[PDB]
């Protein structure tokens, strides 16, 4: 056995539903029913001998996705119809594109370091923010600072996130009354 | 372990192991037979305390013979590892010395013990 | 005599005039004293040199006070080899470390 | 007697073992020179036991 | 990527090619004998006389070096040069120069040798092609002088780079370093595969032995705490213990047992793989020598299982493959020993093999239970089968005799197996 | 070239198959010595805070309750299920402070249940077990008044009456110099006292059983010195052994575990079981640790632990005797967790994130594998071990 | 690009020009890069002169 | 003679205010406690020394 890759495609899905080797090349392209497509590639040995015993494990190339759960809420990102914001069942919130598919992208989830500089309170296993059940955006301050504000499932305050960067805020409001966030506005 | 004399009996060890630990948080302790040794060439040490567990005991024998050589009174405690904790260290010590401070906070605690030390040897 | 001196001394043994030179003077100190020829010494290199000094001269007060002041030694050296045995530990280990990263 | 009564049991007859840290091994490499298998196999056993 | 990068990696190709003077001055200055002034000054006449004297030396103490009197200590190879050969004729060069690399590792010490190779490092560049398997060879020489010299003329393939450091130097480089070089896995893909060679080749000896197995054994050490490493492990060094363990060389399979004892301990198995492990030291366990540290490394797996089946009886073709490489005398034999290792898990799991599969050794059942104490829990596992084999097998008197032991010693316990069976 | 188409490749083979070399942790009775499975759950007082630290937790023996008291002088009990941990009752006790509290069942007749509470104070409530509270105080000791001036320092046990093979409860408290105090659980009676020289530091109690239906208790008490009595209250308190702590100076705590404590109390009387090991802390912070299944006046410990470097005061073990929990209240995530019988520090937990605080309270769940820590701020955080 | 090529009269070095103005000189056979001129400017043509000192 | 002494008690209790200083500079928490009379003293916390 040269290698396992774990995980790579969700059983509840199907699992691994297609794995196909390119013809003549160390490339493989993997697929499953998660909405995924991606790709695996060997590198050459790191040994100038004994090069088939010491095989490189597989590496990840490129891929491609969307969400694995239908979306809960969208909105358009900008003036034009280029970007919009999509946020699904699954936990996670996109960015798709309309004039081009390679444009989409994940938003990411890691978090900014605090300011006050006390340490952050969460599970080390990391998992992706409740489902989001509104989103509000504006445009008149993108690259400034946070320009989108989010409403999660039975949470009792509100993530930010920056569209320039496609990353979360450093900000979380909460409603400072014990209830649970219905709803989320911006200014202009 | 006939040489280690005069050795103190339980309720003087708990006396003389109860300065110690107040001598160290006060920093008037001095841990270990090299360090204890010193402290009776400069005539500063109260007195010294020595381990009998101490394997081969002759390393700090040499103490008892500085001692009576300079007026300083010495007492052998039964274990080097209680010893050790009372000094306030993660190692054995088998000598240790009280160092001499007559503005000490612990002054009459340590005259005290002084004078049971005396009248034992 | 050398037995009832301290560990510290037998390490700077044969140096006085470098000692208290230094002493006075506020600099610092000798590290080897008349040990700098034994063959422990000379196995070590560098500041381990140094080091191995302090560790030796220890062991030579515990085993010279035994041979001194013990009634019934046996002329066997035993405390000798188990201390000697603890100082080429200490070198091997001393001696293994590097500090240019790997 | 009850089925917990026999696990404590087994608990109890279990018995402490030596456990391999990283600085076990690292003092072989000194005495490896001119040695037999058999008693190099034989030091290992004595750090494990 | 640059150009200038891609003209490195043409520069890596075209190393040995000598296409200038100042070209051959660095390449013909390689020595493991002599310094860089006056090894330019030589000429390949000059080398291959010394060379074949060497040659010949070597051959006295084994026959098998005369071969290479044919082929790379031929005086027809002086005029042979690997640049100007094809693809086909260099993968030949290259297997004989790897065999002659395997037979001179045990022969460095000698002097000799190090003259013998002088010839492949002048013509056949071996320190720049075969830079890999000449380190392989040395890795057990690494505190000798010869190995010093090696890492001044070579340069270092990618998964040595830990001993970057110590070419060109004076200390050489340290046993604890040796732990970082075989720490990396890759590295130990490529080791095992050498390490295989030697075996096919049976050109294992016993300093190779020793310091593959402190490595591997620090290796495991150096990975105790991160579990997820450990299982990375498992494939790799495994795999190489059941390699030694089919080597006929008693040797080989004792680094084996030394092997599968540390790392059982670092890291508890499934019992399929401990059994395993038995029928693959059991299968060609023949030299007595091995035969000792067997049954020493046994015993110790066999502590190391803590799940249900911890003292379960063997498996019928592991106890028939057990008790005739080691006789009922043999373990009584290896129970009276006053040293003996805590085997009471094995001896237990032995007990419960025997009554279900020999009755004429319930005698020897007897003798075995007084020579070791065993655990309260595995005692009262030995009474519940005992208890079934009365109402299964005929009474006997050595059956009543082994209760009789039990009414003996805890008497109390033996009612409560009877109350729960019966 | 190839095809398919005791054997020595056996070993090869098996890894063929096998994916997962690691045994499954599932099937085995036995943890894992250097890892640890935990994870956290809600904290128990979320619900209700607390006014004041935790000095003391104790789990109620059969039903998933959690006890907590502290100088706020409320008794706080919660329902702890890991994910609510609602509040049961309260019960504040006008000038009371709760140095320690703690559950009790009657080892005859489990349907009684009682809550016995005590501070610096010269008496001593009982609570039994809700439109009022039952309380009743004990505070008469029967000619003895001058060697006991506060029930701050109090344990409950079962003591069982040979000469008529009955069973009850008796308190057992701290007295001025070197006295341990026993009393009658229910009628509060003064039964007998034990004595040890020098001043009494801390005290712990073994079960023995002898045959069916039948168990003996034995006072362990140990000196600031080190010196350990073992005193038989089935025969007037008199002493039946005495041996010293090695290398034992400044002794905080003493504690037994393995079999029935008062941590892991017994439901019925053939659930009594004898405790196999033996721990004594100290104000270094070293903790020496003894087997109490292998009898001299000087043991040897099997391990002496250096972790800590503070003043030890909580030593505690699992119901099963396979983790000891010991803990420091001088400074702040001062808990370590050592496996038995390795005697090895677990490494992954607790780690620089963990909340523990200034931790002043600690108890083991009798089943269910649960850790719940108090500290001086009021918050007690619950765990689970995944093992049980 | 495009890369316009000239060796050397004794072929020991290469001389590349690319188009965008990327010149370079160069030992090929030992991967040895003697210059490399970023002129940013349309370049057409390079040529040794004597030897491969000089180029133009 | 007398100057003698004199001058030894000086060293004496030069030394000992340094011997004092350094302890601070060693590690471990210490607190300054000071009294009516002004003497200024520190008072170390009963932490083993790892």
């Amino acid at each position: 056995r040269i290698h396992v890759l774990k995980n790579i495609h969700r059983e509840s899905y199907g699992g691994v539903t297609q794995a196909t080797f390119l013809n003549g090349q160390p490339i493989i392209v993997t697929s499953g029913g998660d909405n995924s497509l991606k790709e695996y590639v060997f590198d050459p040995s790191l040994s100038q001998g004994s090069g088939d015993v010491v095989v490189q494990p597989p590496r990840y190339l490129r891929s491609r996705g969307g969400h694995s759960q239908p979306p809960s809420y969208i909105a358009f990102a900008d003036s034009q119809s280029h970007f919009m914001l999509s946020a699904s069942k699954d936990r996670s919130l996109w960015s798709f594109s309309l004039r081009k598919d390679a444009q989409s992208q994940e938003m990411s989830q890691r978090l900014h370091k605090k300011q006050d500089g006390g340490r952050v309170g969460g599970s080390t296993i990391k998992s992706k923010f409740p489902e989001i059940v509104a989103l509000a955006i504006e445009n008149a301050r993108i690259g400034e600072w946070e320009n989108i504000i989010t409403a999660h499932k039975d949470e009792k305050f509100a993530r930010t996130w920056d569209m320039r960067n496609k990353r979360v805020g450093r900000w979380t409001f909460d409603t400072t009354d014990d209830g649970f966030v219905k709803s989320v506005a911006m200014s202009q | 372990n006939p040489k280690a004399f005069p050795l103190a009996d339980a309720a003087l060890t708990q006396q003389i192991l109860d300065v110690v630990q107040q001598a160290a948080n006060l920093r008037q302790l001095k841990k270990g037979a090299n360090e204890a040794t010193k402290t009776l060439n400069r005539g500063i040490s109260e007195f010294i305390i020595m381990a009998a567990d101490c394997e081969p005991i002759e390393i700090l024998l040499h103490l008892p013979l500085l001692c009576e050589d300079k007026n300083v009174p010495y007492v052998f405690v039964p274990s080097r590892v209680a010893l050790g904790r009372a000094c306030g260290v993660s190692r054995p010590v088998i000598a240790a010395s009280i160092t001499t401070n007559d503005a000490s906070a612990i002054k009459t605690q340590i005259y005290a013990v002084k004078d049971k030390i005396e009248t034992l040897l | 005599s050398l037995a009832k001196s301290p560990a510290s001394t037998i390490q700077i043994l044969g140096a006085e005039k470098a000692l208290f030179r230094a002493l006075k003077t506020k600099h610092d100190t000798p590290k080897y004293g008349l040990l700098y020829h034994a063959s422990l010494v000379g196995q070590a290199t560098g500041k381990n040199k140094g080091k191995i000094a302090r560790v030796l001269a220890a062991k030579a007060a515990v085993s010279l006070r035994y041979d001194a002041l013990a009634e019934d030694r046996d002329d066997s050296g035993d405390i000798g080899l188990e201390s000697r045995a603890k100082v080429e530990n200490r070198l091997s280990q001393l001696e293994g470390r590097d500090l240019r990263t790997t | 007697e009850d089925e917990e009564d026999i696990a404590l049991e087994f608990i109890n007859g279990e018995k402490k073992d030596k456990l391999v840290n990283m600085n076990s091994f690292t003092s072989m490499f000194d005495n490896i020179q001119n040695v037999q298998m058999d008693t190099f196999f034989d030091r290992v056993m004595k750090v494990l036991t | 990527s640059s150009l200038s990068d891609q003209l490195a990696q043409v520069a890596s190709n075209n190393a040995t090619v000598a296409l200038d003077r100042k070209r051959r001055q660095k390449l013909h200055s390689a020595s493991l004998i002599y310094n860089s002034k006056t090894a330019a000054t030589q000429d390949y006449d000059f080398i291959f006389e010394n060379a074949s004297k060497a040659l010949e030396e070597l051959s006295q103490i084994e026959p098998k070096f005369a071969i290479f009197s044919r082929t790379l200590f031929s005086e027809s190879s002086i005029s042979l040069d690997r640049n100007v050969q094809t693809k086909e004729e260099i993968k030949d060069l290259d297997n004989a120069i790897n065999a002659y690399l395997l037979l001179a590792s045990s022969k460095w010490y000698l002097a000799p040798t190090l003259h013998a190779t002088e010839w492949l490092v002048r013509r056949f560049q071996i320190h720049v092609k075969n830079t890999e398997m000449l380190l392989l060879s040395t890795l057990n020489y690494y505190q000798t002088p010869v190995f010093k010299r090696i890492l001044s003329i070579i340069k270092l393939p990618p998964l040595f780079n830990c001993l970057s450091n110590f070419v060109r130097s004076e200390k050489p480089p340290t046993a604890l370093t040796m732990i970082k070089l075989f720490n990396d896995m890759d590295f130990l893909k490529l080791y095992t595969s050498y390490l295989d060679q030697c075996i096919k080749h049976n050109a294992t000896y016993t300093n190779q032995l020793l310091f593959t197995t402190c490595c591997f054994i620090n290796v495991v050490a150096f990975n105790s705490n991160n579990d997820e490493k450990l299982n990375q492990l498992v494939p790799i060094l495994l795999e190489i213990s059941a390699k030694l363990l089919a080597s006929k060389s008693k040797d080989c399979q004792i680094a084996a047992h030394t092997i599968l004892v540390v790392f059982a301990t670092a890291l508890p198995l499934k019992k399929t793989i401990i059994l395993a492990a038995m029928e693959t030291i059991l299968s060609n366990l023949d030299a007595k020598e091995a035969k000792h540290s067997a049954l020493l490394t046994i015993c110790k797996l066999f502590q190391t299982l803590k799940g249900q089946g911890n003292v379960d009886q063997l498996p019928s073709k592991i106890f028939k493959l057990f008790d005739s490489k080691f006789d009922t005398v043999s373990i009584l034999t290896f129970l009276d020993k006053e040293d003996k290792p805590v085997c009471d898990k094995f001896i237990t799991s032995y007990t419960r093999s025997i009554a279900r599969y020999d009755r004429s050794k319930l005698n020897i059942i007897l003798s075995l239970l007084k020579k070791i104490r065993l655990e309260r829990y595995e005692v009262r596992l030995i009474i519940t089968d005992l208890i079934y084999l009365s109402e299964i097998l005929e009474d006997k008197s050595q059956l009543v005799e082994l209760f009789e032991y039990f009414i003996s010693i805890n008497e109390d316990l033996v009612l409560k197996c009877l109350k729960s069976l019966g | 070239d190839e095809s398919d188409s005791g054997d020595i490749n056996a070993l090869t083979k098996i890894l063929s198959t096998t994916y997962n070399y690691k045994d499954t942790l599932s099937n085995s009775k036995l943890l894992p010595p250097k890892k640890l499975d935990i994870v956290r759950l809600k904290d128990a007082n979320a619900s209700h805070p607390s006014h004041s630290a935790i000095q003391s937790l104790s789990f109620h023996p059969s039903k998933p309750l959690l006890l907590t008291g502290g100088y706020d002088k409320t008794l706080r009990i919660y329902h702890i299920d890991g994910k609510t941990n609602h509040l049961v009752t309260s019960l504040h006790l006008v000038g009371s402070p709760i140095q320690t509290c703690t559950f009790y069942t009657s080892l005859s007749n489990q349907n009684q249940q009682n809550i016995f509470t005590a501070g610096r104070r010269r008496y001593m409530h009982s609570w039994d077990l809700s439109q009022t509270a039952k309380i009743e105080k004990f505070s008469r000791l029967y000619g003895h008044e001058s060697t006991q001036r506060s029930f701050e320092n109090f344990k409950v046990a079962h003591l069982q009456n040979s000469q008529t093979n009955s069973v009850h409860g008796i308190v057992l408290l701290q007295g001025n110099n070197g006295w341990i105090n026993i009393l009658h659980s229910t009628s509060g009676l003064w039964l007998m006292g034990c004595k040890i020289e020098g001043v009494i530091t801390d005290f712990c109690i073994d079960y023995q059983p002898i045959s069916r239906g039948k168990f003996r208790t034995i006072l362990i008490a140990v000196n600031a010195y080190g010196e350990v009595w073992e005193f038989d209250l089935n025969k007037n308190g008199h002493v039946i052994r005495r041996w010293k702590d090695q290398g034992g100076v400044g002794i905080t705590k003493i504690q037994v575990g393995g079999g029935t404590t008062t941590t892991c109390p017994a439901l019925q009387i053939s659930k009594i079981k004898q405790n196999r090991w033996l721990a004594v802390g100290s104000e270094s912070g070293f903790v020496n640790l003894y087997d109490r299944n292998n009898t001299s006046s000087t043991p040897t410990p099997v391990a002496a632990l250096d972790q800590l470097t503070t003043t030890i005061s909580n030593l505690q073990f699992s119901p099963d005797g396979q983790i000891l929990c010991m803990a420091s209240r001088a400074v702040k995530d001062a808990l370590r967790l050592v496996h038995l019988p390795s005697c090895s520090v677990f490494s992954n937990w607790p780690t620089s994130g963990t909340p523990l605080g200034k931790v002043t309270s600690v108890a083991f769940s009798p089943s269910g594998g649960l850790l719940a820590v108090g500290n001086e701020q009021g918050k007690v955080r619950l765990w689970k071990l995944n093992h049980y | 690009g495009p890369y316009h090529i000239k060796y050397a009269k004794n072929g020991t070095h290469l001389l590349i020009t690319g188009r965008k103005g990327h010149v370079a000189s160069m030992d090929w056979r030992k991967g040895q890069l003697r210059a490399e001129l970023f002129l940013n400017e349309t370049c057409h043509s390079a040529t040794y002169l004597q030897n491969e000192q000089y180029f133009a | 003679v007398k100057q003698h002494l004199q001058r030894e008690t000086q060293l004496k209790q030069v030394q000992q205010r340094m011997d004092a200083q350094r302890e601070l500079l060693k590690k471990g928490s210490k607190k300054k406690i000071v009294d009516s009379s002004g003497k200024i003293s520190f008072k170390w916390k009963k932490q083993r020394k790892r």
